[PDB]
DNA sequence: TAGGGAGTAATCCCCTTGGCGGTTAAAACGCGGGGGACAGCGCGTACGTGCGTTTAAGCGGTGCTAGAGCTGTCTACGA
DNA sequence: TCGTAGACAGCTCTAGCACCGCTTAAACGCACGTACGCGCTGTCCCCCGCGTTTTAACCGCCAAGGGGATTACTCCCTA
């Protein structure tokens, strides 16, 4: 049969706005060497069955359940590639256009490797288990977590449906999905931001934050630095997370993890990682199981995970021998614990305060001895943060301890 | 060396049993409206003050005292309260 | 059973019941004793009235009273069961003891 | 959206991977992974954009069960499977900020294009000698932005409020409901209001509460007293006037068009419109045509009355109107007069209604909601007498020593030893 | 001179014109003050006084104690219009408070 | 007699109850109690301070309920009954 | 005339105020407790204006009156 | 096309006006408004109107006042849209109920 | 009559370079009358109080400390203090 | 002469003992207790107007207004506190800049 | 400038300040635990805001009657 | 209880209302844009209540005592 009708210009759709690359074609199949990949694809006599003739190109229905989307052929390509097709493959390029009714109205039908969501004999998407991320389902929307390649055009990144909650059915190939290992387990650790009690378990390079509602991941790009910060009297260690990138909910993200932890979370932590392993992975920081709390083993394999040191909590004392005192900031009576490298509040919300972004304090002298003293801070972003409501022998060593951190004051 | 304490309770003890005569009595009540009539007379009393200085005025007549009440305190029973006071007055200043 | 009841309708019970009386709450030795501890904090050389303890007593629990409506009518417009320190805060601050 | 194939792309969006918006077809190009799949404005909620710094992202909502269905049904389908919501990404090296304000007024004109459409019939016009035909009269709702002024002509089936423009307002009488008229019995209008069984389209809207007044007012920014006669004298001259109208109009529709007398009788400042005017009743209505709007009830399809709030200082309570229609809604009358309770009540028993009140409230739409489950079977539920108290699960008080100590005070015999003073 | 007979009387009242007169020597509100001024303010007090007691006997007729207890006195200043605004800033020895009672409290 | 300590602290959780829920108060967190310690104690100093500022006035080392009662009426906190 | 006060004159007074989003209700519940207020001490400066037999309001009314409420202005004398 | 995005607005007007001591309602509709509840009891009432805009500074600022408690009752509701609910409530919790 | 004469004089004592608006001065005998007759209202109840007929610096003392405690009030104490004893020397 | 002058005072002792000569507030007159009411208020004139220099150099000016003194009434809280219903003519109040309502 | 006012002297006397041996009763701990407290959808309905004009304010000027300020002479009621 | 503090009769002054006129600005308003209050939903959660102990508030009675209520001279202050 014919030898090629080559193309070097025409799309091939895999996953988002993939460009073109270079549709050759051979004697018994169809050579594809993307212009951005060079991944060799051949489509033999055997696997062509099917090329959609949709808006035109060859979208080839191989029995695959692959949908291999080329793109870019004008209505003159309808007869001189099925002249290329008239030895051997003398294809039914089928006219439709399907679904152009703008109308929703059709079933999901699980493919094997697919997926159709069809509008009247002809749906909208087949697009692939190789071509999705991740799925979950829900009630009643089942959640498809298109993970775009990075595309700086339209991006499609999530999709769901209207899908009745599997009635007299079952998640089939949305159980068929992508896995996203644990190894370790940290259970029902009560977290501020979001309020509640959530899960974790911990993925080889990242984790996964599970729950009942907003149980999201953790990869170790949004670990950053170690915070570790004690109580006031010592009853509780609380830890807050620079979320950075922050995680979603549907409407917000998270910024910042706050999570209180008393003193008596004490449990010792089974490491499910073999020594040999962990010199390997963890650089001498953790073996497998070395006793402690949900605070302290968590904190050394957070270091561990983030491979990076710890910016020091406020160590100085204000007074009473307290860390320091609750206060009013955004509407919120909360913890300002310094740091090594700025400051971190609590519970509302996870601010961080950096010590290379203040250009200077300031100050809103009060008067009553009941908590009248205002502390605000303007760095040099133009982020102000103007702390409410502070005492005087708490605030007269926040002054020697702004003072020793050099951070100017204006009046 | 006498030295005798001194208030005004029968009066007030009386007129109870004027108008109610089976209902009974607690010196605690009689704290209460003792400490009240003091407290009162010396309101309106530092008030006819005040505007004796305010009228510049050396003397107090109860034109004085009548708007130190109107206006320190409002009410149709106010009102009679002038009323019998202006009775008792025409009374008096009647030498009857 | 022990049989429990509603949280807090025996107590409402309890509300209605001691709302309508009038006497004190605050025993009388602890609460001499913070007369007594308070007023040398100030200054020494305490002869001291029981009856100025009684009307202190009167007068520090009407400003509980005070405080109380303040709270509850606060509670009104907390729409809220649990209480917070932030209705107090405007209660002074209304108030204007502090604001 | 396209019920043809041969309505393609009519730019392959594809070769731009640009979105895309058309009004024209009543649909929008999106490009669904390489599917720049046309869709319809009716199958849509809305959109949004979060912004990152370059990778934005938009959150598309589609009419499904739990945005449009519930999870109303114009699109009762909900068995077939929809789309809920898409999710787009997009860098700054865009339009699509561009396109995404576009969805705005595309439901504006989208939802203009699905208007409503009371339109009455052309009244044949009797210019006879019987005629009458009444000058000065200000309609509200106004056709202009000003008080539009006219003159009302009265027909065989229907009126003729000729304006001063000459808009021929044609007021039927099988359209009038209420007819009223509040007279200026030392009010500052004197309405002749008709309200009507139908939204008519008119002027702008459509409307039933139609109202001509003419306002005689008194004091504006600009010993003898003969400006008060001329203030009686053409506040009476106007008004009889007007009663000829009246007895004219009643040569003309025969006494059948009731011009509903205000019983001020048993008059109060009531808010149901809330704004606290002249509240009195009619025939089968209270009514308040002293001012905009008018204030129409229907008194016949009233089950039974429940009076809200009646408690110890509210002066200013309600009432709910239980009414038979259940479709109807209720509703509270602001500032019920303790006072003007009682009459009412009487009047209410007049209007065959035992006199019940109460102090609690509730959602009473949730009631409506709960009473249309089962009207007769919510009256096994206790039904309305609900409205006040049937039985509970308690004790009850039960006091304890609540008397007075015999070592209590009583200073009694104080003493005899009194004199008088120097 | 003759009997000091009561000049009380000779106002129909209870109270003491000298006394008065003598408490407002002592209290040097002014030089002088109009004879009748104190024996009508003495007047006025009666009458205010005479009304507090009335209302707080048909209040205690309403609690069917004759001996007086301060709740008798407490419900009778709650429950009041002119004198209970005009009486705020004050409280009564054992007094008690306003039982309030808020039936959106209440369950359903 | 007694070192002046720990009695504001030796105030008792259901006395406090006691006292909200003639208050009428229906369910409470703790960490009013402390607070409250605080405010109406001080002002309690207050009106002490006053009857200090009576009592050194008065050339005494007794306390009187009279003290008392001129505070309350310089507080606007008036109260009847007890006048002494 | 209560409506002599202007909606934005209150709009004025409400960012004087520093309150953003203004019910209808508002503005005439504010007319009202602006009469009691203003009525309050229109009515005590009135009684002592007819007693100090004068026709003519001068501030020492005002000064009497602000007094004995307790609203007392500074600038004008006491 | 602008059209000014609001808040910014009234925080510009916060801090020139909260600042600023003039009026805000014109001084004659509110003399006029002064005579005609004057009137309500006596005729005859001439005013030195520098005692007229003494009470208009005097009750403005209660009205301002009365708008910053009304504006801790928004926050303590953590809203914005404001009630005569709320107005009153001020006021009992002011003293004046 | 005024103490504008006397405030005046005071002010360009101690702040010589300091102009004044008219409204100022009548700030300044605005509080003058107002402390003035809450001092001299006070101390005639003082006198009245504990049986005393002519007054002194103690009652005037106390007065202030019930109506302002504090450190401000016990400079005025020593400053009232040291100018009776200023007129006492002669 | 003058008993001001006895005393040091700048207030004048003549004046404000023959209103306490008008006032009748007790029987007679102890001639220190004038002498001591006039040196506190010296005391707190002096107060008021080192108040007054602090509020007008921190703001620039010169002449004595009462937007001056009413930031003296603002910001210093004990003024505000010993006069709470008291009210100044031509004052203002704060821009008081809450938390809340700033962006962020 | 004299006669009333506050202080030192003597004698006695009431309350409570301390405190133990008893009484009984208010309160904290252990633990279930559930009815109440607080954070996302969701939306639509009340609130904030450009252009036209529509009419209110009051100053540029002057008249004016009358309540109020100042002066001379005078009489009766609380101290 | 005496004598002077307002009272009464005049003598003279200036201030907001009345009047004519026109420009400049506060404000209705109307549709457009907008944004969060309340209900629904879900997710917790900390004192209420029951058992139990347990340790503190309070009367009888003792035991005196001490600063204050009471009355007498004596030197001192002011319009």
């Amino acid at each position: 049969m014919a030898e090629t009708l080559e193309f070097n210009d025409v799309y091939q759709e895999v996953k988002g706005s993939m460009n073109d690359g270079r549709l050759r074609l051979s004697r018994q199949g169809i050579i594809f060497k993307n212009s951005k990949t060079g991944k060799v694809d051949n489509i033999q006599a055997g696997e062509l069955t099917e090329g959609i003739w949709r808006r035109h190109g060859l979208k080839l229905l191989t029995k695959n359940g692959h949908v291999y989307k080329y793109d870019g052929f004008r209505e003159s390509e309808f007869e001189k590639l099925s002249d290329f097709f008239k030895t051997h493959y003398r294809l039914e390029l089928m006219e439709k256009d399907l679904c152009v009714k703008g109308w929703n109205w059709g079933t999901v039908k699980f493919g094997g490797q697919l997926l159709s969501f069809d509008i009247g004999d002809q749906p909208v998407f087949e697009i692939p288990l190789s071509n999705v991320s991740q799925c979950t389902t829900g009630k009643n929307e089942v959640t498809l977590e298109f993970h775009q390649n990075d595309d700086a055009e339209v991006s499609l990144m999530e999709v769901r449906f209207y899908v009745p909650p599997t009635q007299x059915x079952x998640x089939x190939x949305x159980x068929x999905x992508x896995x996203x290992d644990a190894i370790c387990i940290f259970r029902e650790l009560q977290c501020l931001t979001p309020r509640g009690r959530y899960d974790i378990r911990i993925y080889p390079t990242f984790l996964h934050l599970h729950g009942k509602t907003f149980d999201y991941k953790i990869p170790y790009t949004t670990v950053l630095r170690l915070f570790l910060l004690p109580h006031k009297d010592q009853r509780q260690m609380f830890f807050v997370i620079s979320l950075d990138p922050p995680i979603k909910q549907g409407q917000t993200r998270y910024h910042f993890l706050i999570l209180l932890f008393s003193k008596d979370e004490d449990i010792s932590l089974t490491l499910n990682m073999n020594e040999e392993e962990v010199e390997k992975r963890f650089e001498g920081r953790l073996t497998k199981n070395m006793s402690g709390s949900l605070y302290e083993m968590v904190s050394r394999v957070m270091k561990a995970l983030v491979n990076r040191k710890i910016t020091v909590p406020g160590n100085f004392q204000g007074h009473s021998g307290a860390q320091c005192i609750t206060c009013s900031y955004k509407a919120s009576s909360g913890l300002l614990y310094p740091l090594e490298r700025g400051f971190i509040y609590v519970h509302k919300p996870p601010v961080h305060i950096r010590f290379d972004e203040i250009s200077f304090v300031n100050f809103a002298r009060g008067t009553t001895t009941t908590r009248s003293f205002d502390f605000e801070i303007e760095t040099k972003q133009g982020t102000q943060y103007t702390f409410s409501s502070i005492e005087r022998e708490e605030y007269g060593k926040l002054f020697d301890f702004v003072n020793a951190k050099k951070l100017n004051i204006k009046n | 060396k006498r030295s005798r304490k001194e208030s005004y309770s029968v009066y007030v003890y009386k007129v109870l049993k004027q108008v109610h005569p089976d209902t009974g009595i607690s010196s605690k009540a009689m704290g209460i409206m003792n400490s009240f009539v003091n407290d009162i007379f010396e309101r309106i009393a530092g008030e006819a003050s005040r505007l004796a200085h305010y009228n510049k005025r050396s003397t107090i007549t109860s034109r004085e005292i009548q708007t130190a009440v109107r206006l320190l305190l409002p009410g149709e029973l106010a009102k009679h309260a002038v009323s019998e006071g202006t009775k008792a007055v025409t009374k008096y200043t009647s030498s009857k | 059973k022990p049989h429990r009841y509603r949280p807090g309708t025996v107590a409402l019970r309890e509300i209605r019941r001691y709302q309508k009386s009038t006497e004190l709450l605050i025993r009388k030795l602890p609460f001499q004793r913070l007369v007594r501890e308070i007023a040398q904090d100030f200054k020494t050389d305490l002869r001291f009235q029981s009856s100025a303890v009684m009307a202190l007593q009167e007068a520090c629990e009407a400003y509980l009273v005070g405080l109380f409506e303040d709270t509850n009518l606060c509670a009104i417009h907390a729409k809220r069961v649990t209480i917070m320190p932030k209705d107090i805060q405007l209660a002074r601050r209304i108030r204007g003891e502090r604001a | 959206s396209y019920k043809n194939p041969s309505l393609m792309p009519k730019e392959p969006h594809i070769r731009e991977m640009k979105i895309y918006i058309d009004k024209k077809y009543e649909t929008v190009i999106m490009p669904v992974f390489g599917i720049a799949t046309p869709f319809h404005i009716a199958t849509i909620k809305n959109i949004s954009m979060s912004v990152e710094g370059d990778y934005t992202y938009l959150r598309i909502n589609f009419y499904c069960p739990g945005s449009a269905l519930g999870r109303g049904n114009i699109f009762p389908n909900p068995e077939a499977t929809f789309v809920k919501e898409i999710t787009y990404r997009a860098s700054n090296i865009l339009n699509l900020q561009n396109a995404f304000r576009i969805i705005k007024e595309v439901q504006k004109r989208y939802k203009x294009x699905x208007x409503x459409x009371v339109k009455q019939d052309s009244l044949v016009i009797n210019l006879n000698r019987s005629n009458p035909k009444l000058k000065d009269l200000y309609i509200r709702p106004n056709i202009a932005q000003k008080r539009m002024q006219g003159s009302l002509e009265a027909h065989v089936n229907g009126f003729r409020f000729t304006s001063v423009r000459g808009d021929k307002v044609d007021i039927l009488y099988n359209n009038i409901k209420h007819a009223l008229f509040q007279p200026c019995d030392g009010e500052m209008i004197i309405v002749l209001h008709f309200h009507l069984k139908n939204a008519i389209m008119f002027g702008k809207k459509r409307h039933t509460d139609v109202q001509f007044y003419t306002e005689v007012g008194e004091i504006t920014t600009d010993d003898d007293l003969y400006a008060e006669q001329m203030e009686r004298e053409m506040r009476h001259k106007l008004k009889t006037a007007f009663k000829n109208f009246i007895e004219k109009v009643e040569a003309l529709t025969k006494e059948e068009l009731e011009f509903e007398v205000p019983f001020r009788d048993l008059g109060f400042n009531g808010a149901p419109y809330r704004s606290t005017c002249l509240l009195q009743p009619t025939s089968s209505a209270l009514v308040n045509a002293t001012e905009w709007p008018p204030f129409v009830v229907t008194l016949d399809e009233v089950e039974l009355i429940h009076f809200e709030r009646v408690q110890f200082h509210l002066k200013n309570f309600d009432m709910v109107i239980v009414y038979k229609d259940y479709s109807k809604k209720v509703t509270m009358i602001n500032a019920i007069p303790v006072a003007s309770l009682d009459p009412i009540k009487e009047w209410l028993n007049s209007c065959d209604l035992k006199y019940t009140e109460g102090v609690q409230s509730l959602n009473w739409t949730k009631i409506m909601k709960t009473i249309v489950d089962d009207p007769e079977g919510f009256f096994e539920q206790g039904g309305w007498s609900f409205l006040x108290x049937x039985x509970x699960x308690x004790x009850x008080x039960x006091x304890x020593x609540x008397x007075x100590x015999x070592x209590x005070x009583x200073x009694x015999x104080x003493x005899x030893x009194x004199x008088x003073x120097x | 001179r003759a009997k000091a007979k009561s000049r009380s009387s000779r106002a129909g009242l209870q109270f003491p014109v000298g006394r008065v007169h003598r408490l407002l020597r002592k209290g040097n509100y002014a030089e002088r003050v109009g004879a009748g001024a104190p024996v009508y303010l003495a007047a006025v007090l009666e009458y205010l006084t005479a009304e507090i007691l009335e209302l707080a006997g048909n209040a205690a007729r309403d609690n069917k104690k004759t001996r007086i207890i301060p709740r008798h006195l407490q419900l009778a200043i709650r429950n009041d219009e002119e004198l209970n605004k005009l009486l705020g800033r004050v409280t009564i020895a054992q007094g008690g408070v306003l039982p309030n009672i808020q039936a959106v409290l209440l369950p359903k | 007699r007694k070192v002046l300590r720990d009695n504001i602290q030796g105030i008792t959780k259901p006395a406090i109850r006691r006292l909200a829920r003639r208050g009428g108060v229906k369910r409470i967190s703790g960490l009013i109690y402390e607070e409250t310690r605080g405010v109406l104690k001080v002002f309690l100093e207050n009106v002490i301070r006053d009857a200090v500022t009576y009592t050194e006035h008065a050339k005494r080392k007794t306390v009187t309920a009279m003290d008392v009662v001129y505070a309350l009426k310089r507080q606007g906190r008036t109260l009847y009954g007890f006048g002494g």
